[PDB]
């Protein structure tokens, strides 16, 4: 018999009918072309540019099915086959990439998942979660609520995770960077980048973006480089200059951080960009045991442990070597196939880290 | 009975504006109507043909302005020609006669005007060098056919039958009405006059046509010193000397007998 | 430049093409003269 | 009737394309969005003051 080559096709009961034939013979298919300039002569007989990719540019008008209500520039907009009139504004794309900086809802972060920060993330929201949450004492008292601050502390421990938890209770769709998504082998539309992803989160019902290693990003110019991958020069300052601060910044919520706060630009660290700087170090002891109390609920263990013993073997240390070692003590459990963790497990798993990390 | 294979005849001075108003718009579609009568149910004859000016709209039935036809078949009428109009005609640049969406529903339109109105379809860019590009066309199986007329036909053309029958729409034989009279009027176009064909040319071109050949006969004879060497009852390959000798011999003995025949004939004449 | 239809050579053109050389070609100096040069003599004689 | 032949000739879509420079034997020259060439032998209904090469 012959062989199918991965042709689909349903069950008969499932399609056809007059409709199918009908919908073909009567609707025309509409060809999608990027929008430009509506001509705009005054406003009633607007016009526009199009581009079909590789094919053309044309100027045309709108069906009257539509109207100039719903067009903007670029727009993504859909015509038909020969006289090319606007039929259809298409839905936007997520090529973007703003997709892959997305959160886009309340993080799985709490107010208590911080390791003991807890006074920094407080003195945080004292400055984003205030001023949006509870007004009645800024503006009354001289001042539009601010809306955004800096963080940096221990080697990359636990800083992007506050965010979260002010994102969760903020009730805030949230995005995440680093520089690398401000960056492509095509250059000059790396600046670019920071514009469409103020512009689509102002498309959201307010939203929080978020910085990562903003050293890189909010760092100065360097001119005696003379070269090199010099990207970072035509961007950064797309960021840090047409960044807004408390006073010149719309419905949006914004937080930087880095573990290198000596090379940011003064004018990351002066307003318009920054309305508070906070300051983290290697989890105390109080913190340290507060981690490990988060961490008993991220696993089946036996919860008898000396937890408060454990914060202590570790010397300075960071928390988030507290999740490997959590995790560790499910490799212990692993690698003896046992059903649950225990407090032995905890015990070798920490010193996995301060044994052999430190020997 | 109702209509079969059929036929339709056009006049020879219908067609020429076919034609012209074709080649005047070659980059639209445009369209005229035709004017004739359905003389009979076996066939349609059209007399006269008038093209109508631009309409936005390209070929619809929105391209007809009912003011400038009624008028315009108002002064033909004045002016001895009564005929109703039997078919509207468009132009198809670039590709073949068949119909597409709008002029089925052009066309469809026509059948509800009257009975049985036919399209026709001109392509005046690849109607040239003597080729013509023309058929006609009527909408609804054809009824019952009693002549092997439409069997002697080329069958409906692919990049036709692509949009034939399957569209419930099928060809009309295209005939001409010319006449002993237009055949020799226009015929009388190219008719040599006397002076013309007692032309002498030009001496010294025609040295330059002799030379143009003999040089080629030059290597001909030296081709044909290989056809003959070649005896040895090989594959086929007429080419080379064979052929081309024969025709370069024809044109060259024609040239040299006229030119020195009218010169001989314009000795004994003038004097 | 040709027929679209038959593609027979309609016209011959001045040859070659381009915007930039225009624009290259159709910027003004304004209104300058010998006189209005601060006494480069020699130099300008010289460029003479 | 001159204006209303040349209004409902207008078409409403049409292509866009790159001037390029005129000559008196007035007749410009054009290149396509589809960068395609073309000369006219009239520009059309703009006037020459309007052009720019
Ligand atoms: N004590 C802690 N509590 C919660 N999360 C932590 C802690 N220490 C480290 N992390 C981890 O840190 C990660 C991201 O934060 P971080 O890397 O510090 O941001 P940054 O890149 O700004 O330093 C999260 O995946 C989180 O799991
Ligand atoms: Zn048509």
């Amino acid at each position: 018999g012959i062989k199918e080559s991965d042709t689909g096709l349903a069950p008969p009961a499932l399609w056809d009918l007059a409709a199918d034939k009908q919908t073909l013979q009567s609707e025309q298919p509409l060809q999608v072309a990027r929008c430009t300039k509506i001509i705009n002569a005054d406003s009633e007989d607007p016009k526009y540019i199009i581009n079909v990719k590789q094919f053309a540019k044309f100027v045309v008008d709108l069906s009257d099915q539509v109207a100039p209500t719903d067009i903007e520039e670029g727009m993504r907009v859909g015509v038909d086959r020969n006289k090319y009139q606007i039929h259809i504004p298409l839905p936007p794309i997520a090529d973007p990439t703003v997709t892959m900086m997305q959160v886009e809802e309340k993080p799985d972060v709490t107010y208590s998942d911080v390791g003991g920060c807890k006074e920094q993330i407080e003195k945080l929201r004292e400055v984003v979660e205030t001023p949006l949450l509870h007004p009645e004492r800024f503006v009354n008292l001289g001042i539009e609520p601010p809306k955004g601050v800096l963080l940096f502390g221990p080697p990359g421990t636990g800083k992007t995770l506050c965010a979260r938890a002010v994102a969760n209770r903020t009730d805030a769709c949230f995005i995440r960077v680093i520089g690398s998504e401000l960056v492509q082998k095509y250059v000059g539309e790396g600046a670019r980048m920071v514009r469409e992803l103020f512009e689509m989160a102002r498309t959201k019902k307010a939203c929080l973006i978020f910085f990562d290693e903003i050293d890189a990003i909010g760092g100065a110019r360097f001119d005696d480089g003379a070269g090199g991958d010099n990207e970072v020069q035509r961007t950064m300052l797309e960021l840090i200059n047409q960044l807004d601060g408390f006073d010149p910044r719309g419905n949006i919520k914004v937080l930087m951080a880095t573990n290198r706060p000596d090379t940011l630009d003064p004018a990351l660290m002066r307003p318009g960009r920054l309305d508070r700087k906070i300051e983290f170090s290697l989890p105390d002891l109080e913190g340290r045991t507060h981690i490990f109390k988060i961490h008993a609920r991220s696993m089946s263990v036996e919860r008898d442990i000396r937890f408060e013993l454990l914060a202590r073997l570790c010397p300075n240390s960071t928390g988030a070597e507290i999740r490997s070692v959590c995790t560790e003590a499910g490799m212990f459990a692993i690698r003896a196939r046992r059903k649950i963790a225990t407090e032995k497990d905890f015990l070798e798993a920490v010193n996995k880290v301060i044994k052999s990390y430190a020997k | 009975a109702v209509d079969t294979a059929e036929q339709v005849y056009i006049s020879s001075l219908a067609l020429l504006k076919m034609l012209k108003h074709g080649r005047a718009g070659v980059p639209m579609e445009v369209m005229g109507l035709m004017l004739g009568e359905f003389v009979d149910d076996y066939t349609v004859r059209v007399i006269d043909v008038f093209a109508m000016p631009q309409s936005g709209t390209g070929v619809s039935v929105e391209a007809v302005d009912p003011v400038f036809q009624a008028k315009m078949l108002d002064m033909l009428k004045q002016t001895g020609r009564p005929e109703m109009v039997v078919g509207w005609y468009h132009s198809h640049p670039g590709f073949g006669c068949w119909l597409s969406g709008v002029d089925i529903n052009t066309q469809q339109s026509f059948e509800a005007l009257s009975e049985r109105a036919v399209a026709v379809v001109v392509d005046p860019i690849q109607s040239v060098k003597g080729k013509v590009v023309i058929d006609a066309f009527r909408l609804i199986h054809e009824p019952r056919q009693t002549t092997s007329n439409l069997g002697h036909l080329n069958k409906p053309s692919i990049q036709a039958l692509i949009h034939g029958l399957n569209r419930h729409y099928y060809s009309i034989t295209i005939n001409y009405r010319k006449n002993e009279l237009e055949q020799k009027m226009l015929l009388n176009l190219h008719k040599k006059s006397w002076m013309e064909g007692l032309t002498l040319q030009d001496y010294s071109e025609h040295c330059k046509h002799n030379e143009s050949v003999v040089k080629e006969m030059l290597e001909l004879a030296k081709n044909y010193n290989k056809a003959v060497e070649e005896e040895d009852k090989m594959t086929p390959e007429k080419q080379d000397p064979k052929r081309h000798l024969e025709e370069h011999v024809d044109v060259l003995m024609t040239s040299n007998i006229v030119q020195c025949l009218a010169a001989m004939l314009d000795t004994v004449v003038f004097k | 430049a040709l027929d679209m239809t038959t593609l027979t050579i309609m016209r011959y053109l001045p040859r070659e093409v381009d915007p930039l050389v225009y624009n290259m070609s159709h910027e003004d100096p304004g209104n300058v003269s010998y006189s209005e040069i601060g006494g480069l003599s020699e130099q300008i004689r010289e460029l003479r | 009737e001159n204006s209303e032949k040349i209004k409902v000739n207008k078409t409403l879509p049409y292509l866009v394309s790159n001037v390029i420079e005129l000559l008196d034997v007035k007749c410009a020259v054009i290149k396509t969005s589809t960068r395609q060439t073309y000369f006219l032998p009239v520009i059309g209904l703009v006037d020459a003051e309007k052009l720019k090469p």
